[PDB]
């Protein structure tokens, strides 16, 4: 209608998808919605830049599990959520993680149902109004500011059904959906890593039944908690196999074999006619698969593997190198790690759960952002939980800075207990999970203290409530004792303060801090007494 | 990083040749008590108190063979070579780490002093002096390159410390300038820097004082 | 007093040499603490790996009480824990059943890739009392296709375990614990004796099997000769309906005491009520922030609850850190019961304990006493451990602590102590010192600027000019009005505006 | 949950019924009863009378039993005083079953 038109043309993107729909200027409309999508822009850091990004904004629990009432506000490129009760934390995660499935659902198939929330586990048990309620709020340029959509679910024999609001996820979704089926655009990538990540590592890896070559395999078991790295293997290996062989020569291969039979059937045997027909239909189906992949517009082989290698090597510190070797008429994937060239069940336990994450959140990258320069820096959202999992101290300064160097369009929304984690991580990211004796809590805050930059020393006893010293140690008060010591005795070594000295001494050693901070202690109190003398 | 007072040559030296002899030959516990003579019981590069230690020649004892038993050439260094484990400053990383290196433009203490080209930041950073361009820049920069003075934490991290700890007594004194007569003030400031010819990371603790 | 002497002599011929040898296992005595200390200890004294893993050649010097083995990621502290455990397997094996297998290395993963003599050892040396100071153990294996196959000798493991084996089956003894608990601990018929030894050495300390087992107790010890009993359950059999629901439980007291009467000496085992007061007592005394744990069945459903911090609330409050570990110190306590029936405190017990990063999914406040009370629990238990947590060995002796130098190329032969003392100490100095990280990250620009400023103000003859400001601005506007940075800052502005004074002064 | 009214509901029209459901919520049902404590306490009561006639009888052997019982009996008559729906529920099931059910009694 004219309404409809005027909307579009101020840059609605529902409005002019709809007179799309309707009309199906029928090539303006289309072009207008695609441009929403796709146009961007490279920054001053080159780094590609969507026109139009689509994050979490905002996050409500109402009768949640142990929430009466939750409502958190989300960055938008990093929000960290820290607080001792980890149940509540995950519960946050998995709220998320049902409403995103809301999106993959109807991504993958027209009305496509998402989970729903249960009716045992999801429900407060002392709710009032006997129902539970999960309201989330995206955010998809200025054409379209909110994206609302609620989970809720009533108990069993309640008067009224509470119904989930799910039509404006859905809406959006078919905008992608249908666009990408008239031509191929870029897709948002949602991911969750929960601490089910670490597992065993399978070594027998499973023939290509070629599911994994599909473009929307890249939704599968997204939002499981382990993604799969399996998976990744398989894809991997067949990446290299591609790319070793010669493409199209099967075809021609066939397109000459199909030839060949076509002569012998016109010399008068007409036995071979079904052979005939079964491999006409096989050059058919690679025609049409080579046909849609070029229909796709996907990405070589070649290049795919080189960006998902590249990723691994800069996220994973002690990964130089990634290959497929061909041994024993079986392939292996090899790594160079720490110099030393290693199969992937002889990786550490951290250096593999971290390897399987970065490398399963980039071949989902690669496959669903075919149109980028760089796949890596398409959209989407990435929940992880417990990023210090398995990690060391040195890894832990790192880990957040490379993730955010590599997908630098993703939001990240994690939980940690790390101070060497939270020291790389500005306070504003940062929301503090303190609940009540009922687990119920309101908002959550940002610290007080910047984190970013500052010393973990500080971030252990302001943010953390933890002592630089660890308490239940006698050897941890000496100091202070020695000071009050000091102090008492108008700042000379008494035999008391000498002993406590010595012992100091005997203990941490000459050259210790603390001994260090004692002969401060000393020099500082009796150079004040001699002060006071001379003003006496 | 400290400027040495070398004075007298022990007598082991005279008796060893280059060529002929080699420096597993000699003893070593003949050649220490005039180092630690000399450096006491410091590191001559990074201002460590001793106690894992070798003798260092500061032209290598491969490139340079005219230098072997030479008095000039040879420093007390931190670290031991023998021990299996890895150690990253001073005379070893110089050998390892460093790797490539023009051994002229370097800080040789007993010759040069140190405080013109270097300069030690309370925040616990080694760095080049206020105003040095060219060749005398070279040389701040590849001092510090060489022996990994920044690079190893365990280094810088004891130095911050060291620093850090006295800071407290540094802007004490600095306030009774005002209420105090200079004969006073300058007798503490001298009594001060008395003390820290005895302390671990002397030169870092004269410029937090001075 | 040879052990294996007077073990040959028994089994050749008697009663001299049985009593020599059981007296050598079981005699003990109390010390000043009140804690029994066995006169004759075992414990795991050396390790030597060569082409084993990333290792070419490794030698590790074990303490008699803990060692704590800490290194990045992939400096081999879990190949380490395995080499152990596949060592102490040819123990349990041989104590269960004569010439029993313990496991053995892999051929296609435990070869060093790059070894040029394709095979790999790893050779064990124990020591049980001055009766039997060397008890050397080598397992072996050649590289997959070496026409060469290198053998493991083990016999001496063997003959160890059958002295253990024989003696108990003649009159019951104390018997040492071995179990190893790995990461894996956080992945979600009757009793008897011998299944202390059950998945000791994989498998051990999972929390699901703690709660059945810890409400089956319960349910059994919820309300005594075998004539009287059979006299108690005769007249009230005679008298039975009110009454029915006491001869259930008489008959099932005396089904019990015929069993235990009929039950081998060999199994000899503390009563249920016994066992559950000190698997309760050990993990009050170890887990932080328990102190006491119980079952209820009041709502319908059996639950095992806790006082947390003084707050009684269900196991499934636990955060995932502080169940993990609840599992694996209830797990051990389960087996130190059984194994060791003859001690006042079966928590004295001997025994070798492996646990694979300790401080997993623990909060920085419980991981400042998680080591605190597992010696003073397990006093004669030799604990080899690994950590990635300064907040951890902050609360260790640096004799306990066995540490991988950062460069590590996989050539060094000793891991060594640290040089700083780690109890008691900063965790920023630890940080630094002992896991070679600095206190701040130098990757994060606001990191460096208090150094950036310090020279600046050095520049200008400690005048803070246009550039200086700007800095100081920054500092003030991103880490606030009252932070430590701007504090410093503020301090070397004052320092360097009176030494600049006294310079004028001149 | 098995105790939850509308239970009754799941699985009404499946054709098996849930007689795994009936054996938790029963076992569920026994639980309660046995925990609190008046129930528990005339129990307790019942027994002590009934030990008390078998020791008037003659039966000496009996005695400790019931001097044991009387101290539990004082005991949580001391642990605070107070009928369980839970317990007539109990009761119903099981006449019925025992109504219908020939071989059961
Ligand atoms: N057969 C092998 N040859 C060479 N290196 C190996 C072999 N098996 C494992 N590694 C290396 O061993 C290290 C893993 O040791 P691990 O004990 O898992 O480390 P962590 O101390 O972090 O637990 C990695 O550096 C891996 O590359
Ligand atoms: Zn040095």
């Amino acid at each position: 209608t004219k309404q409809y038109e005027r909307k579009a043309k101020g840059g609605n993107l529902l409005s002019a998808f709809e007179l799309y729909q309707r009309n199906s200027l029928v090539g303006e409309w289309f072009e207008m919605c695609r441009d929403y999508i796709q146009d961007g822009h490279v920054d001053e850091s080159g780094i590609f830049r969507p026109d139009n990004a689509f994050y979490l904004r905002r996050l409500t629990l109402k009768d949640f599990r142990r929430f009466s009432l939750l409502e958190i506000k989300l960055e938008e490129d990093l929000t960290v959520i820290i607080g001792n009760n980890g149940k509540g934390k995950t519960s946050i995660l998995y709220a998320i993680a049902k409403t995103l499935s809301w999106f993959v659902a109807n991504i993958l198939k027209e009305g496509g149902s998402g989970q729903r929330l249960s009716e045992m586990t999801d429900i407060k048990n002392d709710a009032e109004d006997r129902y539970s309620d999960v309201s989330s709020t995206f955010f998809f340029g200025k054409g379209l500011k909110s994206v609302p959509i609620r989970l809720s679910r009533s108990a069993l024999g309640t008067a009224e059904r509470r119904d989930s609001e799910v039509k404006p996820a859905k809406d959006l979704a078919d905008i992608w959906r249908v666009i990408n089926e008239v031509n191929t655009i870029n897709l948002p990538t949602f991911a969750l890593y929960n601490v089910e990540r670490s597992q065993p590592f399978n070594r027998n890896i499973k023939d290509n039944t070629g599911r994994r070559e599909e473009r929307f395999d890249a939704y599968s078991q997204t939002l499981g908690g382990a993604g799969r790295f399996d998976h990744f293997v398989e894809w991997y290996i067949y990446l290299h196999k591609r790319t070793v062989s010669d493409i199209s020569s099967s075809i021609k291969e066939l397109e000459q074999q199909v030839n060949d039979l076509q002569r012998t059937v016109d010399g008068g045997m007409v036995s071979v006619k079904s052979l005939l027909e079964q491999m006409k239909f096989k050059l058919s189906e690679a025609i049409e698969r080579n046909d849609a992949a070029v229909s796709s517009r996907v990405l070589t082989e070649s290049v795919q593997k080189s960006i998902v290698e590249k990723a691994i090597c800069s996220v994973v510190p002690s990964i130089s190198n990634i290959w497929v070797e061909m041994i024993t008429g079986s392939d292996l994937v090899k790594v160079t790690n720490d110099g030393h060239d290693v199969t992937i069940d002889q990786l550490s336990d951290g250096q593999r759960v971290f390897l399987s994450l970065v490398a399963d959140l980039a071949r989902r990258m690669v496959m669903l952002n075919p149109l980028l320069e760089n796949p890596l820096e398409g959209r989407g959202i990435v929940l992880i939980d417990e990023i210090e999992l398995h990690l060391h101290p040195k890894w832990q300064q790192e880990v957040i800075l490379n993730l955010r160097s590599a997908f630098p369009n993703i939001q990240f929304i994690i939980t940690t207990h790390s101070p060497i984690v939270l020291s790389t991580i500005e306070k504003r990211c940062i929301r503090e999970f303190e609940p009540n004796d009922d687990g119920d809590q309101s908002f959550l805050d940002s610290p007080d203290m910047q984190t970013k930059g500052s010393e973990n020393a500080q971030i252990l006893e302001q943010v953390m409530n933890v002592h630089s010293t660890p308490p239940g140690i006698a050897e941890s008060h000496w100091l202070g004792n020695f000071e009050l010591l000091l102090l008492d005795n108008s700042g000379e070594l008494d035999n008391h303060s000498q002993v406590l000295y010595d012992q100091i001494k005997a203990h941490f050693g000459i050259d210790s801090i603390e001994l260090k901070k004692a002969d401060s202690l000393i020099r500082i109190n009796k150079m004040k007494n001699k002060l006071n003398k001379i003003r006496a | 990083m400290r400027e040495l007072a070398r004075l007298e040559r022990p007598e082991i030296l005279d008796q060893y040749i280059a060529g002929q002899n080699d420096w597993m030959e000699i003893d070593q516990s003949a050649v220490w008590p005039k180092l630690t003579e000399m450096q006491g019981g410091f590191c001559a590069y990074c201002e460590c108190r001793l106690n894992r230690c070798h003798i260092e020649h500061f032209r290598p004892r491969g490139k340079f063979p005219a230098l072997t038993f030479i008095w000039n050439n040879l420093f007390g260094s931190c670290g031991d070579s023998r021990k299996s484990g890895g150690w990253s400053r001073c005379g070893i990383y110089k050998d390892n780490g460093a790797g490539a290196y023009n051994a002229d433009d370097l800080i040789k203490p007993d010759e040069e002093n140190p405080d013109d080209y270097l300069l030690f930041l309370t925040t616990g950073e080694v760095v080049p002096a206020i105003g040095l361009t060219g060749r005398a820049l070279k040389k701040a920069q590849e001092t510090i390159r060489v022996f990994n003075l920044n690079g190893d934490i365990k280094l810088f991290g004891s130095r911050r410390t060291a620093v850090q700890a006295i800071m407290p007594n540094v802007e004490y004194l600095y306030t009774l300038l005002e209420e105090f007569d200079e004969d006073d003030w300058n007798e503490m400031l001298r009594d001060e820097l008395e003390k820290i010819e005895s302390d671990e990371y002397k030169t870092a603790l004269k410029h937090a004082w001075t």
